[PDB]
């Protein structure tokens, strides 16, 4: 099924033959995009008054890195590196030794933030729910440097954001 | 109702507290609505709804003017919201922290902390693994 | 002839006499980025962000192309409701592109201010997507097997109160274009290209059917539940870039139309394919079977193999046929994946399509057939 | 939607539309940031018999 | 004498943050959000951010999208030409480190390889509030400038 | 007394210049839904002195000129010429009472096209004198029609001088008689001042200190323009008890003028180059010959000759 | 809102009277609390010279009435 978009005879009868002069000699059609615009003048504008107001987010959405823990303070990362495998930038980079208690433990834990495109295809890999992308997105730098995160980096992000990344995941979880 | 415009715009002085008050909010906030306030977190940002303002500007955080040490009469940041009202202040829930409080770890930062880049207090990577090679070390008594 | 040196980043060498132009030279590849060659070293999931950074205006048909490609070969089906999701934010994305499309062809040449009215409409949609996937443009929402996730609880409440109010403002961009004598002035026969030459220089979507080629694959080679689904194919009569202008903004008022039945015909189920040798387990079951667990490591450390053969899937893009010649050799990672962009011929064809018109009408040709250098250089 | 009626008027004038009823800006109309929980469905191979790979 | 040049330092830092007009490389999908930037919700024109300024008249580079080999120079030709004070911002994964395409043989792994860099905004795309966050973050870094201060110390 | 009354006309268009650029900047904003400058002094009114600190502030960069003492003549003789198109204004009383005021006004502004071309001649680049040159082919055709539509009114009123359209005007506008020439006079100062739809140089080209100079002389103009329009065609009634009133309701009409500039530019798209040229040449000018024979035979068949003084 | 923009107009507005409202009072100072007179034209300029004259301090605008008579 289709339509014309531009397919019309005009009629040549003297009055519409004599509309169309009115509206070459008098700009009708210009004076009404006038009008348009006017109206809009005295609408009320859609700016937000940022950094005072913010852009609506979910809880889905996809912003900056951090290693979580459970309750008692233990780290979630088990060392698996599926986040590391599935990463489609290679952003991800692990080392792992057992811990001086035994345990399964990263000793390296870079994100390369500047490599990462911000898929979120970690925190889906993560079996535990230790990489997460959270809430934060007003975390531009002055140098390129301050955007290549270590553990330390990652595990203080998640003791800063921890309070929000928990609810946002408490919304979502039965989504996933 | 040119007359009622105007008597809100005289509401919203009185509505910050006088003339001073009013220039305040104008001056650092550049907007001088009067909203309902929700609460206030404990370094001092004060934070504000209307439901009849359109779905954007229905909340909005009044910054404090001291921030870790940091004076921020004038030099405000978005990252000084702290993670319990910054769900609340981007809509990603309804519930502010002040009736749906978030879950209390002991791990969990005490005190917020902004975007420190560009300060003594900076990130800077390192590599977080010990030296994987051991050289051999000569011994110390001579017996060539 | 002075020759004169000079979406993304464009290097045009020209030769003019006096006002007109003798030839148009496109010089390309400032913003090629081997993503072919990038793609043979992912896995099938691993390529799919790569399909978002193509047309960078219209992700998540990127994305459909590239999954109904994966699907095909891996001979299994994405589950309807997958399918009305596919089709919902295909159309969503339709209306991203022709806004773009339409707007940003009426800045260059001038008319600046529809830009503004209508890319908060744009935001409004960005929104969509960030509720959906977490992120505003980059979804990676449409993948094989279907979508990554449901659609949150409120979300189709909130896409009908966007799509009531948008045929309104499709009107008052009519009202700023349609009839203005300096915009048709600006577009009636500019860049005609006959119905016969449309086809030879390998022009899809809008390019053929401002000519009067009655061909739209969502119509002739329907895909997902487009076969499910009432509207009407804009077809122009004289070619130029006004009547592909009126056929933009009518597939915009067509796509409203699509998005009223997909709200109203969602139906319930699965939104990814039960089939978790190809598709991930829920969260849940990962957490609990020993058989999720292990679907769910090897699904995202090997990915899933797909059966060796070559498909050429196409899909009517916002901006035209958009397809990938995808070839497996039976392993969990593409052998080889060429991207047919529809940009691409269609600025081969600038030369032609200059031909007798002067230096401004450039710009309005490159306009009319929205040119994304993402999906051109790759 | 806090225009005055006789701004409200001249708008509608010299656009020739009644932007009231449509407006661009949203209010309350949308849905609710705060959501009960899904429980979503699950797929027709999630059965107990009847149900071998081999067949699917 | 030292009284005098901290207030002019502080005259001339608010007029260069209050009036920063920047040239944007539109290069890839980074320029939709910095359109969006430019667009009514968030309106950058309303910090004193024209909305397009041609590079001679331009204090700011905003480098939006993939940096290829095939471009670099063109790029390191423009910012040649900005007339100072200037700026770089780089805007998104690809131009922040190459992002995406890092390992590409066609791609430069990081626009800070052909300029220097001022302020690098996080994101595949960051934004358009993100951008806003980092332009707003550049115009405290011009405030911390202290020309005149070391101008008379020297 | 005569150089501070000077100095009384001088600063303050520098000024109204100055915080024309707020206004276009918000009146633009609002009608494309948002707000324009409101951060930078309360509602933006410190954003014209930010942004005039900026410019003049800005390394001056000179590329390797052909000519310097071109370089530097026509930022002054556009500076200059615009400044002294105010002289004669009657506001209600001008600065200079000139017996030909209106020739000296017409014989200004045709000097303004030097500063187009001296400029082409000293950017020492083939691409910039081109571009110099399709601007003073556009500024000099439309000057053709402006003289003659000039001229046209100006036989209603029987003088060159300004403040006698005062006196015409003084039972009834003239836009009334003359719709038709207020209409295409008002669309020749736009294309007249290259502004939108009219704005080409910027248009094709995208395709400091004297930078800054050179645009207050522009919006100089622009304001003068919307001013001598007002006087030609909606002339204020004046009262020698209260010149004060004139000047009020004059300078309304000036900004309504001056802000419909602003209106149009953010409501249509541009023209093309030839466009511009045939709505000149094989428009305005045919309908302006006929209306200027038209306008010599009207008083004389109505009676109505308007007195020589 | 809209009336935000008003500001910014009433700078400009108050820029433009000035020149108008200053040259107005100049004159008025400087011409005895009347209007500049208009001599355009020969007639005009010799009854000007004649009324400098005629006031006996060297001003035009300095009139003698009957009591000169
Ligand atoms: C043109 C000039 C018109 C002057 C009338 C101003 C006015 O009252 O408008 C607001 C008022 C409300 O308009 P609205 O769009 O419905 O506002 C939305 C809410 O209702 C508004 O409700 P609200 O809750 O938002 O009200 C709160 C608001 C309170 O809102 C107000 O009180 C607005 C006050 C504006 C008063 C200005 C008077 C004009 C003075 C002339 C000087 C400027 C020109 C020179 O509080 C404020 O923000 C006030 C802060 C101060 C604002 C700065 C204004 C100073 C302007 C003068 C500069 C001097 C330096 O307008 C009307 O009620 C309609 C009648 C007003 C006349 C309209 C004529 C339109 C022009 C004709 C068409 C020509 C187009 C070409
Ligand atoms: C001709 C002389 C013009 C003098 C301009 C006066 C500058 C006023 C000013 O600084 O703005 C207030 C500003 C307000 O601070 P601000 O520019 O940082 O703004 C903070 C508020 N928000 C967050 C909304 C941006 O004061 C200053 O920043 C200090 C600079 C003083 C410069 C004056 C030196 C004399
Ligand atoms: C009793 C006997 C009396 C005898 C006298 C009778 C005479 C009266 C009847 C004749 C009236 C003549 C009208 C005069 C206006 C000029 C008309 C004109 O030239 O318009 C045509 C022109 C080109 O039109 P187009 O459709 O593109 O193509 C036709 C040419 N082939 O189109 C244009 O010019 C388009 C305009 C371009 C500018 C666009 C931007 C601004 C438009 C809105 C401006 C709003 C009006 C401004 C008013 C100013 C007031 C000071
Ligand atoms: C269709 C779009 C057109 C776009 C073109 C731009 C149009 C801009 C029009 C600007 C002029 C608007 C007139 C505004 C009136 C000025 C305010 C005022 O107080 O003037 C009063 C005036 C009546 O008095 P007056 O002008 O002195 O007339 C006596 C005869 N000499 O006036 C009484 O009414
Ligand atoms: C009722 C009584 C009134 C009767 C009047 C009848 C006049 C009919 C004349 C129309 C002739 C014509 O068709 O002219 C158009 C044509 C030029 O058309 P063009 O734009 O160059 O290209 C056309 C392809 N699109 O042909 C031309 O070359 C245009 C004709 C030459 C231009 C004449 C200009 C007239 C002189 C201007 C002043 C007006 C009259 C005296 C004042
Ligand atoms: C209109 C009223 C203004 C009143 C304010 C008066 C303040 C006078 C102090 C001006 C200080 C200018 O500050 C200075 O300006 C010049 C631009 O010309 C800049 O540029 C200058 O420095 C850089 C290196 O730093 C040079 O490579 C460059 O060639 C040079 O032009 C400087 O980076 C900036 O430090
Ligand atoms: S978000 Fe994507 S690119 Fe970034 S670290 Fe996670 S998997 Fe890698
Ligand atoms: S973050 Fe999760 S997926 Fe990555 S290594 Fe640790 S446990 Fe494994
Ligand atoms: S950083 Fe991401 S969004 Fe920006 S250009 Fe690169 S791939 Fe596109």
């Amino acid at each position: 099924t289709y339509k014309y978009v531009n397919l019309r005879e005009p009629s040549m009868d003297m009055k519409s033959v004599t509309d169309r002069a009115a509206q070459t000699l008098l700009w009708t059609e210009l004076i009404r995009g006038l009008g348009m615009t006017l109206s809009y003048l005295f609408r009320e504008p859609a700016t937000i008054n940022y950094p005072f107001e913010k852009g609506p987010l979910s809880p889905r959405f996809r912003g900056e890195h951090a290693l979580r823990r459970y309750p008692s303070g233990e780290e979630r990362c088990i060392a698996c590196k599926l986040c590391e495998a599935v990463c489609p930038a290679q952003a991800i980079t692990i080392e792992a030794e057992p811990r001086a208690d035994g345990s399964r433990r990263t000793t390296r834990y870079d994100i390369d933030m500047t490599k990462c495109i911000y898929c979120g295809f970690c925190q889906e890999a993560c079996p535990v729910d230790a990489i997460v992308e959270g809430p934060n997105f007003e975390f531009s730098t002055e140098t390129h440097e301050e955007l290549l995160y270590n553990k330390e980096k990652l595990l203080n992000n998640g003791d800063k954001w921890e309070a929000e990344i928990a609810a946002n995941i408490q919304a979502d979880y039965l989504y996933r | 109702e040119l007359l009622q415009v105007l008597k809100r715009g005289l509401q919203q002085v009185s509505g910050h507290g006088g003339l001073r008050g009013y220039l305040r909010v104008l001056f650092r906030a550049n907007d001088v609505r009067v909203g309902t306030l929700v609460g206030e977190d404990k370094y001092g940002n004060k934070y504000y709804e209307d439901n009849k303002q359109f779905f954007g500007r229905h909340r909005w955080v009044i910054y404090t003017t001291e921030m870790n040490g940091k004076n921020t009469f004038w030099d405000v940041d978005g990252s000084m919201v702290p993670p319990e009202w910054h769900r609340w202040l981007h809509c990603m829930t309804d519930d502010p922290p002040t009736v749906k409080p978030p879950t209390a770890r002991k791990f969990i930062w005490t005190n917020h902390k902004f975007n420190l880049s560009g300060t003594p207090q900076q990130y800077v990577p390192y590599s977080t693994t010990r030296k994987k090679i051991q050289e051999w070390v000569p011994p110390s008594t001579p017996y060539k | 002839n002075l020759t004169l040196n000079f979406h993304g980043v464009l290097r045009l060498v020209m030769e003019l006499s006096g006002e007109m132009v003798r030839k148009c030279d496109p010089h390309i590849g400032l913003l090629h980025r081997g993503t072919e060659k990038l793609i043979e070293y992912k896995t099938y999931l691993q390529a799919l962000p790569y399909f978002d950074r193509l047309d960078y205006v219209s992700m998540m048909c990127n994305e459909q192309a590239y999954s109904l490609a994966v699907e095909k070969l891996l001979n299994i089906r994405p589950p309807p409701r997958a399918q009305w999701i596919r089709v919902l934010f295909g159309e969503i994305t339709r209306l991203l592109n022709h806004i773009m499309a339409v707007t940003t062809h009426a800045l260059d040449i001038g008319a600046m201010t529809p830009f503004f009215w209508m890319f908060e409409e744009r935001e409004k949609m960005f929104e969509f997507y960030e509720r959906v996937s977490g992120a505003r443009m980059h979804a990676a929402y449409v993948r094989p097997g279907g979508v990554h996730q449901d659609l949150p609880l409120g979300l189709m409440d909130d896409i009908y109160e966007f799509s009531k109010n948008f045929s309104l403002r499709i009107d008052e961009l009519e009202e700023m274009l349609t009839n203005n004598r300096i915009w048709r002035n600006r577009t009636v026969d500019i860049g005609i290209v006959t119905a016969e030459d449309a086809l030879n220089y390998g022009f899809s979507g809008v390019m053929l059917r401002g000519s009067g080629i009655q061909w739209d694959l969502r119509k002739t080679q329907p895909y997902d539940v487009y076969d499910q689904v009432e509207f009407d194919v804009p077809i122009g009569s004289r070619g130029d870039c006004y009547d592909r202008y009126l056929c933009r903004v009518e597939e915009m008022r067509q796509s409203i139309r699509i998005i009223s039945q997909c709200l109203n015909k969602m139906p319930p189920g699965e939104i990814k394919v039960d089939d978790a040798k190809v598709s991930p387990p829920k969260r849940a079951e990962m957490k609990t079977s020993m058989e999720s667990l292990i679907h769910h490591f090897k699904l995202y450390t090997e990915g899933y193999q797909v059966p060796p053969g070559a498909t050429y899937t196409a899909i009517e893009a916002p901006k035209g046929e958009f397809g990938v010649y995808l070839v497996s050799d039976g392993s969990s990672r593409p052998y080889r994946c060429k991207i047919k962009a529809p940009g691409f011929a269609h600025l081969a064809g600038l030369d032609k399509m200059s031909k007798g018109h002067m230096l401004a009408d450039v710009v309005a040709i490159i306009g009319t057939q929205d040119i994304v250098f993402g999906e051109v250089d790759r | 939607a806090s225009a005055t009626r006789f701004i409200q008027w001249l708008r509608n004038w010299a656009s020739g539309r009644d932007l009231q009823a449509k407006l661009q800006l949203r209010y309350q109309e949308i849905s609710k940031r705060t959501q009960p929980p899904p429980k979503l469905p699950v797929g027709p191979s999630h059965k107990l018999s009847n149900n071998y790979y081999c067949t699917r | 004498g030292e009284y005098v040049v901290a207030k002019l330092d502080d005259l001339i830092n608010w007029a260069r943050r209050s009036s920063l007009w920047p040239m944007t490389f539109g290069l890839a999908c980074c320029a939709v959000e910095m359109m969006h930037m430019a667009a009514p919700r968030y309106d950058m024109d309303r910090f004193g951010v024209v909305f397009r300024a041609s590079p001679r008249q331009s204090d700011v580079m905003i480098v939006a999208g993939t940096l290829t080999n095939k471009m670099a120079p063109a790029l390191r030709k423009v910012y040649d030409q900005m007339p100072e004070p200037r700026y770089v911002v780089s805007m998104g994964s690809c131009a922040n480190g190459g992002g995406y395409y890092h390992y590409s043989y066609s791609v430069v792994r990081g626009c800070d390889r052909i300029v220097p860099v001022d302020i690098y905004v996080p994101g595949c795309p960051p934004t358009a509030e993100a951008l806003l966050y980092g332009i707003l973050q550049l115009q405290k870094k011009i405030k911390r400038e202290k020309r005149l201060r070391i101008w008379y110390r020297r | 007394m005569f150089m501070i009354n000077i100095l009384m006309l001088i600063i303050p268009i520098l000024l109204a210049v100055a915080f024309l650029t707020l206004v276009e900047r918000k009146v633009l904003g609002y009608m494309q839904l948002r707000k324009g400058p409101n951060v930078v002094g309360p509602y933006g009114l410190l954003q014209p002195i930010a942004d005039a600190i900026k410019l003049f502030i800005k390394e001056p960069l000179r590329p390797a000129t052909s000519s310097a003492s071109m370089f530097i003549l026509a930022p002054i003789m556009a500076l200059g010429l615009a400044l002294t198109m105010w002289i004669p204004l009657p506001m209600p009383y001008p600065l200079i009472n000139m017996n030909l005021g209106v020739l000296f006004m017409l014989a200004m502004s045709s000097l303004a096209v030097y500063s187009i071309l001296w400029s082409g001649w000293a950017s020492n680049s083939k691409y910039a004198l081109i571009g110099a040159l399709r601007a003073v082919a556009q500024t000099i055709s439309y000057e053709v029609t402006l003289a003659i539509i000039l001229l046209s009114v100006l036989l209603m009123s029987g003088s060159f001088t300004l403040s006698t359209l005062i006196t015409t005007q003084e039972q009834m506008w003239l836009i009334l008689p003359a719709w038709p020439l207020a209409m295409m006079w008002f669309i020749s100062t736009l294309a007249e001042t290259n502004r939108a739809p009219f704005d080409l140089t910027e248009g094709e080209s995208e395709l400091a200190g004297p930078f800054a100079l050179f645009f207050m002389a522009e919006y100089a103009n622009i304001i003068m323009m919307n001013i001598f329009t007002a006087i030609l065609f909606l002339g204020t009634s004046h009262n020698p008890h209260m010149p004060e009133l004139y000047t009020i309701n004059f300078t309304i009409k000036s900004l309504l003028l001056t802000m419909s500039f602003l209106w149009i530019r953010a409501s249509y798209p541009r023209f093309r180059y030839d466009q511009l040229m045939h709505l000149l040449w094989k428009n305005f000018l045919p309908l302006t010959l006929a209306l200027c024979m038209w306008h010599v035979s009207l008083p004389i068949l109505t009676s109505g000759i308007p007195p020589q003084t | 809102m809209w009336f935000e923009v008003l500001p910014g107009i009433a700078v400009m507005g108050v820029c433009l009277f000035i020149p108008g409202m200053a040259t107005a009072r100049i004159h008025r100072f400087s011409n005895g609390g009347k209007e500049k007179r208009v001599a355009h034209y020969p007639y005009q300029w010799y009854l000007m010279e004649r009324d400098r004259r005629v006031s006996g301090v060297n001003r035009s605008y300095v009139s003698k009435g009957l009591e000169n008579i």
